[PDB]
RNA sequence: UUCAUCUAGACAGCCGGACGGUGGCCAUGGAAGUCGGAAUCCGCUAAGGAGUGUGUAACAACUCACCGGCCGAAUGAACUA
């Protein structure tokens, strides 16, 4: 489900909160994993902006409460390298939840979101309304 | 008329691509079977161009066009706006907007007349968009959503906006935009409308896994549907 | 599916190896959860409240509304009802199956 | 659109086989005895099952 | 009721009207015909029993002139067509069977697959 | 031009399902080529099979029955398996049947030709209460007048 | 080791023929010797089954039963260590 990404670096392991970006009631978002990652002993796998996280919502409404479903960062803090030159960081973390598909389940998106998951995700882009 | 294809495996269209009056834009990492789509129907009356936009490939989300003018962000490079100055005719203005709102597309619904616009978008534009596409802007919110470009595709003759809309508030856009309105689903049941599909006037192109009660419901608002080859030889 | 059954000593089995002497048709609706394949993936097991079979046939019916959709909108509930057969066997402590560990 | 001259002229390579029971071998179906030693020259041999 | 087209899907071509149809509509739903079986290679022996789908998910359908140079050129017993636009694969002609999805059988087939394709009516919109 | 002679089985008042796959690359035809077994099959019973040729070129209707075969037998009659087995009085009118039936069945006339039409009605009853095997092995009826 | 075949022509192979009522009849989308049920008839023949197997959607084609010559001293089956 997941196309091509050029590497970028990961600045979200296991057990971070980051926030939530979309208006489907939930608050935070509790990564316990990420798609598609390694293995390596006793290493963390860490997430990046625009992979795709299992993720539950340790705050908001109650029915989204105790369930864990797939979600997508939209915001790091951590910096990383464009190929274009140069080095940017966001002021927090986000995530907004999706379908295993990649359909996002809210309807609209506050804050900006970066580049590389409007281009990656279709539906993401759709939603957003400040690329960057 | 009411065509369907896809870009690489993704059903939205409108994302990927932005058809108008008088020209056309696609992304560059398509297939042969995509741009055959609209190669074969357009002909050589409007001119197809591949182009990219800030380095995405987003384009019909992060532009916003009409007949008359191009609106473009401040990302894109000074060499992909040269090259759109020329492929695309004499007619068209292109004019880059300093934005903080930086996807044009979500945020700017608009045809030859009537655009509407995001409420939080700021005076400075809507001096510049309507003397660019020589547009009357309206500053309003489908119901319950601040992206109108996202949720309600828009043409000249009709326009299909979001699923959950009141009677009560279509009534109200169409005292506005001067054009009936139909509220429908698009791919299945996605509710953003304007995202998987385009439309002008003599074609509108969506996604493959479009139903057939929902193509019905498309093509009978912008009234683009209309032998001899059919026949019985035995 | 099958759950196993004391025949003269009114016992059930778990999966792994246990023997849980539960009251007839009353808490029986707590054990059984365990055993069924299915897990917390179906929406809500919002109720659940077996309905009535015949004493004398070897089978217990139940019912049970999961009620949690994502049917990309809404939450529709959904009502269902599965059987389950009984099967009888020996338990070895009501077995006497019986010479080295005598301790 | 196979045109069954042909059919018959692909199935004496491809079906009309003998397998050994053992080793699995392809063996041709007037053998006796499989060739390999990895299964010690056994003649327990099956026809190759048809479509 | 009225008159009905049938366009492509990635075509947008009326490929057959009514006045067509041979719709054949009751399966058999006996042991022999409604249900779908697989022998063995010998001694008549059913490996396997399937079920018939609900409805015939074909449209059987009279020799139309479109299709006229694709059944006079190279004219064999079984193979397929395409729209005259696209080249997709729409539907096959045979003259042997091919039952419905769902199953009866029918005469020599002309079926058009209800996949990539759709069912319009010929008249005005329903204005709903 | 091109002659063609082909072939049709059973039926008993329209069918040419096995044949319809044979106009496939000949003439396309369904009404008329079900309009043309009914101008063979006309007054024949439906019952039973019904075995005949048909020659062709342009849409071009034939309907001959030779009936060498057991198609005679099963004619001449009163219409887990629907029998056949009458008692037949053939004996008289089988010198009749045998006459059309023997036209070249390559023997010495008739005396030879009263036992391929016998044996082929494998069923009726015949003349009397048998008329199988040794119940119509010696022929002593008509025979040389035939001839 | 024990059987059995063969110069009175084997085994192995090659060369010919295998026809005519006839796509026999019910049965079925279709079954022509060969998905199956039950009958086993008759013509001609040197000889030839209402068919021994391979096959086709159904045929065809081919193989086998059976009849002929062509070839020239070996061959088949079980078992022991």
């Amino acid at each position: 489900a997941q196309g091509t990404k050029f590497r970028i670096s990961l600045g979200l392991p296991v057990g971070a909160i980051m926030n939530c970006a979309d208006n489907s009631g939930a608050r935070n978002l509790y990564i316990i994993a990420v798609k598609g990652s390694g293995s390596r002993l006793n290493r963390l796998p860490a997430a990046s902006l625009g992979d795709m996280v299992m993720a539950t919502v340790k705050k908001g409404k109650p029915e989204l409460r105790k369930k864990v479903m797939p979600a997508i960062v939209v915001r790091q803090a951590k910096s990383w390298r464009r190929r274009d030159g140069v080095f940017l960081y966001f002021e927090d973390n986000a995530g907004v939840i999706a379908n295993p598909k990649g359909e996002m389940k809210g309807s609209a998106i506050t804050g900006p979101v970066g580049k590389e998951c409007a281009d990656l995700w279709p539906r993401v882009a759709s939603n957003s309304g400040v690329v960057v | 008329m009411a065509t369907r294809t896809q870009f690489e495996n993704s059903n939205e269209i409108g994302v990927f691509s932005k058809l108008t009056n008088t020209y056309c834009l696609v992304a560059v990492g398509g297939s042969e079977n995509f741009y055959s789509a609209f190669e074969a129907e357009l002909g050589d009356a409007i001119p197809i161009v591949h182009t990219t936009i800030a380095g995405t490939r987003i384009i019909g989300r992060m532009t916003a066009g009409n007949r008359r003018g191009l609106l473009v962000p401040t990302q894109t490079t000074d060499q992909e706006l040269q090259h759109l100055r020329n492929s695309l005719p004499d007619s068209v203005k292109i004019q880059r907007v300093e934005e903080r709102l930086s996807a044009l597309g979500n945020v700017i619904c608009c045809n030859d007349y009537v655009a509407l616009v995001h409420p939080d978008i700021d005076r400075e534009t809507e001096e510049l968009i309507s003397d660019v596409l020589g547009v009357e802007v309206f500053r309003q919110t489908i119901s319950g959503n601040i992206l109108v470009g996202s949720y309600c595709s828009l043409s000249n003759q009709g326009g299909l906006v979001h699923p959950q809309t009141s009677v009560q508030d279509q009534e109200e856009l169409s005292s506005l935009l001067q054009v009936p309105l139909v509220a429908g689903t698009v791919n299945r049941g996605s509710s953003v409308v304007g995202a998987g599909m385009v439309v002008n006037d003599y074609l509108a192109v969506t996604g493959l896994d479009t139903t057939a009660p929902e193509l019905s419901v498309i093509e009978s608002i912008f009234r683009l549907q209309d032998e001899s080859i059919s026949g019985n030889l035995r | 599916a099958n759950i196993s059954f004391c025949r003269n000593c009114e016992r059930f089995l778990q999966p792994p190896g246990q023997w849980i002497r539960a009251e007839l048709e009353s808490r029986e609706l707590l054990a059984i959860c365990l055993r069924r394949l299915k897990g917390l993936t179906k929406v809500r097991l919002v109720d659940a409240s077996f309905i009535w079979t015949e004493p004398h046939s070897r089978r217990i019916r139940i019912k049970l509304t999961v009620q949690g959709e994502a049917m990309t909108n809404t939450i529709i509930q959904q009502t269902f009802e599965v059987e389950y057969i009984v099967i009888a066997m020996q338990c070895p402590d009501c077995a006497r199956s019986y010479t080295n560990t005598w301790r | 659109i196979i045109e069954p001259s042909l059919k018959a002229l692909a199935s004496k390579y491809n079906c009309d086989k003998s397998v050994c029971r053992k080793c699995y071998a392809r063996l041709p179906p007037r053998a006796t005895n499989c060739r390999k030693r990895k299964c010690g020259h056994t003649n327990q041999l099956r026809p190759k099952k048809k479509l | 009721s009225k008159v009905t087209a049938v366009r492509c899907k990635k075509c947008r071509t009326k490929l057959a009207l009514s006045t067509s149809f041979i719709a054949h509509d009751p399966p058999s739903k006996e042991s022999s015909e409604g249900h779908f079986i697989k022998r063995a290679a010998n001694s008549h022996r059913i490996i396997d029993i399937q079920e018939s789908q609900a409805n015939c998910s074909h449209f059987f359908i009279e020799p139309l002139k479109w299709m006229q140079p694709e059944l006079q050129g190279k004219q064999e017993l079984e193979g397929k067509f395409s729209c005259p636009g696209c080249s997709s694969k729409v539907g096959g002609y045979n003259w042997k069977g091919s039952r419905c999805s769902c199953g009866k059988w029918v005469i020599p087939a002309i079926h058009l697959q209800t996949s990539k394709v759709d069912q319009f009516p010929l008249q005005s919109t329903a204005l709903p | 031009x091109x002659x063609x002679x082909x072939x049709x089985x059973x039926x008993x008042x329209x069918x040419x399902x096995x044949x319809x796959x044979x106009x496939x690359x000949x003439x396309x035809x369904x009404x008329x080529x079900x309009x043309x077994x009914x101008x063979a099959t006309k007054e024949f019973k439906g019952i039973k099979v019904t075995v005949q040729l048909k020659i062709q070129n342009r849409q071009a209707a034939a309907s001959v029955v030779p009936s060498a075969s057991s198609l005679v037998i099963t004619a001449l009659k009163e219409p887990k398996n629907v029998k056949h087995s009458g008692n037949i009085q053939l004996d008289e009118i089988i010198x009749x049947x045998x006459x059309x039936x023997x036209x070249x069945x390559x023997x010495x006339x008739x005396x030879x030709x009263x036992x391929x039409x016998x044996x082929x009605x494998x069923x009726x009853x015949x003349x009397x209460x048998x008329x199988x095997x040794x119940x119509x092995x010696x022929x002593x009826x008509x025979x040389x007048x035939x001839x």
